[PDB]
RNA sequence: GUGCUCGCUUCGGCAGCACAUAUACUAAAAUUGGAACGAUACAGAGAAGAUUAGCAUGGCCCCUGCGCAAGGAUGACACGCAAAUUCGUGAAGCGUU
RNA sequence: CGGCCUCCGAACGGUAAGAGCCUAGCAUGUAGAACUG
C-alpha cells in the first residue's frame, strides 16, 4: 500500500555524500594521533 | 467572460439587516430582480 | 503470490496451463484490499478466469480462490464446515472486518505456505459424509459462457461468437439461482448448500433397531468368497463380537456383538460400503 | 508447466484503490514479565510527608 | 474534456466549463457549494495554459477555414503572445509569470521601433511573431514538470484519498507559543510527577500542573 | 495463399518442397448495487453577564488546497467527573491475648 | 563629447454548521449452477 502521492522536499537533491578527506581529518589520521 | 456570481449580502438582503453594517465587503441590495442568467434560460426554453 | 489456489474444474485440463499475472490487479472481496491477480484459460472456447480472492482469504478456511469450493472435497464450504462439525467466528462488521483481517495476515505472516491456519487441521477427520458428498469427475460445465442476453431475446448478431451460450436462460425462481459471493464465501445462506443437506440427509444411511438387547446384526450379500474370520477381521477390533453366523444358504451373516456401540460404529460405517474383496454387504441389526 | 505474463499497466490510469482506511492499532505483543526487586510498601508517616 | 471530467466527478453539476475554458457557475451556490467548489492554482494554471493554446488553435482554424488571411494570421498570432497579460489571466495563478510578460513587453518594443524605421506605420499590419513564440515555448519548458507534480498530485489526492492519518505538520509561527507549552508541560510529567514520587496512590500530577501555571501566573503578576 | 519442382505434366487438376504459426478484462449486453451538500424540511453557533480574536491537544470524523503552507464557526466532535475519598461495610488471610 | 528613466495581481481570511429525506448518476459487468442403481 504504498501512495502515489509526493513533495516537493522529496526531490532528489544532496545526492552524494562528502567523505571526509585525508587533510581534514580522516579515520585514519584519527587511528594515528596522540 | 461573464463575471457571474454578483456580492449580494445575503443576510442583509433577506432580512434587510446585515451584522456587519458599514464593513459588509458586499452590496447591501434588497432589490429582487431577475439575474443575467434566469432570463437567457427561460427565453431559450420558451 | 506464486500461484493460484484453486480444484481441478477451475484448474483446466491442457497440460500446459496459459495464466497471465497483474501485481496489485484488484480487491479480494474478503480481504477488502488489493491482490495479485492471474487469469487462467479454463478450456477451448471456454471463459477465462481469474484468481477471485487474496491467498490469504483463501489460507483462512482452505478453499479454492477461484472455484470458491473446499480443496480436500469440493462440497459448499458451510457443508465441508459441518461436516468437520467446525465452527468459524470470522467477524462481519466493517471495522471489526477489517481489524480481523489485518491481525490475520499477521498471524499468517508467520507460517510456512503449506497448510491452512488455525482449526482447518484439528477438523480435518473428513467424515465419510464429506467423503460421500464429494464430487468424482471434473464438473468442466463451469467454463461454459453467460446466457448471451442478446441471443436471449434474438438480437446476438456476432454470428456464433455470442459471448455467451446462446441457450434458454435460467428461471430465477430457482433458489440455485442468486448465490451472493461473500454470502457463498461466509457460508451464510447458501440454498445450494442446503440442497447438499438435503441430499446428504436422504442419503441412505444404517437404521437403527428398538430394543438393546437386539445385538445380532445381519449382512446381507456376502457371498461365498468370504471366511468368517474375514467378517471378523471387518468387525472384530471395531469392539468385540460375540458370535456370528455366516448363512451361506442365503448369503448373508450376522454378527452378534459383545459392546452395542461397538456394533454400531462397525455397521454404520460399514453400511453398503464394506468392502472386502469388493462385495456390497448390507449391514443391518438382526432380528 | 505454466506460463506467467506481466499484464501491461495502463500509463494513464489514475490509482485505482482508496488507501487511506483507519483502524485501531493492532494488539502488541507477548508481554514481557516484570523481573523487579521487591517492591516495598511506605510508611503513612513517609506517604504523608 | 479532461477538466469536465474531473468537475463532474468530484459531483459539482452547478458549475460548468465552457469552451473558451471559462468557469461558470449555473446556481447561486451557497457557502457548502462556495467552498466545496473551490480550486487551486494546479487546475487553474492548466485551464489558463489550455486557454492560450485555443486561442493560437483557433487563429490556425480561422485562416484555414480561409476567413482572414496570411498576414491577418501573422498578425493575430503576434497579438496574442504581446498581450498574454489580458487575454488569458495567468500572471494570477503563477505571478512568476511577470518575467516572461516584461520579456515580450521588451521584444514587443525593439521590434516595432525598428520596424517602423521607414515610411511603415505604427498600426496593426505587424505580425512577426518568431520572438514572443520563444519566450513561451521556453516558459512551458519550465512549467510542465511542476504541473505534471501538482496534478499527479491532484489526481492522486482524489482516487486514492487524503491522508489525514500520518501528517506529522512542522511548527511554524502560530504554534510556537502553543507548542512550547505542549512540550513545558510534559517535560514537568516525565521529570518528576512520575520520576521523584513515592506519592503511591495516583500521583495529583493534575495538580502539579495547576501549581505550575499559578506559579506563572503569579511571577508574571509579581 | 505465394513460388519452384526439369512432379505428373497438360497449361485442368493432383501432388511434393519451401514459406507463412496461436487474437483476445471475448459481450453491441444483461445485470447489480451507492452516492447528488439538491430539493424538502428540521435543525440552529466555544470560554466568562454582554459582544467577540484566536493557536493548539485526542481520533474507526472529514472537506478545499500541489502542499510537511493556509483555510473550512477557534472546521466538527470532545461533556459525568471520576474519583478517590473521606468515614464507616464486610470478606479473606497472618500474629497476640 | 556626452549618454543613467523602480513599479503593474490573484486566492484564503466574508455572508454558518448540521442529521434526516428522496431520487438520477456513479460504480458492477463478476463467481458459480444439482446426478444413480
Ligand atoms: O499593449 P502592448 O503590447 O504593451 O503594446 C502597446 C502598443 O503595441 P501593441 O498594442 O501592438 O503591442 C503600442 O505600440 P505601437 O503599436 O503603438 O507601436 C505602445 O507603444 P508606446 O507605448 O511606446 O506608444 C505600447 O507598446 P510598447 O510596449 O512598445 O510601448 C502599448 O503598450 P504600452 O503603451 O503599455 O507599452
Ligand atoms: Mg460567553
Ligand atoms: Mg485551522
Ligand atoms: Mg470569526
Ligand atoms: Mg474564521
Ligand atoms: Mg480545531
Ligand atoms: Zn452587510
Amino acid at each position: 500500500q504504498l501512495s502515489k502521492q509526493y513533495s516537493s522536499r522529496d526531490l532528489p537533491s544532496h545526492t552524494k555524500i562528502k567523505y571526509r578527506q585525508t587533510t581534514q581529518d580522516a579515520p585514519e589520521e584519527v587511528r594515528n594521533r596522540d | 467572460r461573464w463575471d457571474y456570481q454578483p456580492d449580494i449580502c445575503k443576510d442583509y438582503k433577506e432580512t434587510g439587516f446585515c451584522g456587519f453594517g458599514d464593513s459588509c465587503k458586499f452590496l447591501h441590495d434588497r432589490s429582487d430582480y431577475k439575474h443575467g442568467w434566469q432570463i437567457e434560460r427561460e427565453l431559450d426554453e420558451g | 503470490a506464486d500461484f493460484p489456489i484453486l480444484c481441478q474444474t477451475c484448474l483446466g485440463e491442457n497440460p500446459y496451463i496459459r495464466m497471465t499475472k497483474e501485481k496489485y490487479g484488484k480487491e479480494c472481496k474478503i480481504c477488502a484490499r488489493p491482490f495479485t491477480v492471474f487469469r487462467w484459460c479454463p478450456g477451448v472456447r471456454m471463459r477465462f478466469k481469474k484468481t477471485e480472492v487474496c491467498q490469504t482469504c483463501s489460507k483462512l478456511k482452505n478453499v479454492c480462490q477461484t472455484c470458491l469450493l473446499d480443496l480436500e472435497y469440493g462440497l459448499p464450504i458451510q457443508v465441508r464446515d459441518a461436516g468437520l462439525s467446525f465452527k468459524d467466528d470470522m467477524p462481519k462488521s466493517d471495522v471489526n472486518k477489517e481489524y480481523y483481517t489485518q491481525n490475520m495476515e499477521r498471524e499468517i505472516s508467520n507460517s510456512d505456505g503449506t497448510r491452512p491456519v488455525g482449526m482447518l487441521g484439528k477438523a480435518t477427520s473428513t467424515s465419510d459424509m464429506l467423503l460421500k458428498l464429494a464430487r468424482t469427475t471434473p464438473y468442466y460445465k463451469r467454463n461454459r459462457p453467460h446466457i448471451c442476453s442478446f441471443w436471449v431475446k434474438g438480437e446476438c448478431k456476432r454470428g456464433e461468437e455470442c459471448p455467451y451460450r446462446h441457450e434458454k436462460p435460467t428461471d430465477p425462481d430457482d433458489p440455485l439461482a442468486d448465490q451472493n459471493i461473500k454470502d457463498r464465501y461466509y457460508g451464510i445462506n447458501d440454498p445450494v448448500a442446503d440442497k447438499l443437506l438435503k441430499r446428504a440427509s436422504t442419503m441412505p444411511r444404517l437404521d437403527p433397531p428398538e430394543d438393546k438387547t437386539i445385538t445380532t446384526l445381519y449382512v446381507g450379500g456376502l457371498g461365498d468368497t468370504i471366511t468368517e474370520t474375514d467378517l471378523r477381521n471387518h468387525f472384530y477390533q471395531f469392539g468385540e463380537i460375540r458370535t456370528i453366523t455366516v448363512v451361506q444358504r442365503q448369503q448373508c451373516a450376522f454378527i452378534q456383538f459383545a459392546t452395542r456401540q461397538a456394533a454400531e460404529v462397525a455397521a454404520e460405517k460399514s453400511f453398503n460400503k464394506l468392502i472386502v474383496n469388493g462385495r456390497r454387504l448390507n449391514v443391518k441389526w438382526g432380528r | 508447466v505454466i506460463r506467467m505474463v506481466e499484464m501491461q499497466k495502463d500509463p494513464m490510469e489514475p490509482p485505482r484503490f482508496k488507501i487511506n482506511k483507519k483502524i485501531p492499532r493492532g494488539p502488541p505483543s507477548p508481554p514481557a514479565p516484570v523481573m523487579h526487586s521487591p517492591s516495598r510498601k511506605m510508611t503513612v508517616k513517609e506517604q504523608q510527608e | 474534456n479532461m477538466l469536465n471530467l474531473l468537475i463532474h466527478r468530484k459531483n459539482l453539476n452547478y458549475l460548468h466549463l465552457d469552451y473558451n475554458f471559462n468557469l461558470k457557475p449555473v446556481k447561486t451556490l451557497t457557502t457548502k457549494e462556495r467552498k466545496k467548489s473551490r480550486f487551486g492554482n494546479a487546475f487553474h494554471l492548466c485551464r489558463e495554459v489550455l486557454r492560450l493554446t485555443k486561442l493560437v488553435v483557433d487563429s490556425h482554424v480561422q485562416y484555414r477555414l480561409g476567413n482572414v488571411d496570411a498576414f491577418q494570421l501573422a498578425d493575430g498570432l503576434q497579438y496574442i503572445f504581446a498581450h498574454v497579460g489580458q487575454l488569458t489571466g495567468m500572471y494570477r495563478y503563477k505571478y512568476k509569470l511577470m518575467r516572461q510578460i516584461r520579456m515580450c513587453k521588451d521584444l514587443k518594443h525593439l521590434i516595432y521601433y525598428r520596424f517602423n524605421t521607414g515610411p511603415v506605420g505604427k498600426g496593426p499590419g505587424c505580425g512577426f511573431w518568431a520572438a514572443g513564440w520563444r519566450v513561451w515555448l521556453f516558459f512551458m519548458r519550465g512549467i510542465t514538470p511542476l504541473l505534471e507534480r501538482w496534478l499527479g498530485n491532484l489526481l492522486a489526492r482524489q482516487f486514492e484519498g487524503r491522508h489525514s492519518k500520518g501528517v506529522a505538520k512542522t511548527v511554524t509561527k502560530q504554534r510556537v507559543e502553543s507548542h512550547f507549552d505542549l512540550e513545558l508541560r510534559a517535560a514537568v510529567m516525565h521529570d518528576i510527577l512520575d520520576m521523584m514520587p513515592e506519592g503511591i496512590k495516583q500521583n495529583k500530577a493534575r495538580t502539579i500542573l495547576q501549581h505550575l501555571s499559578e506559579a506563572w501566573r503569579c511571577w508574571k503578576a509579581n
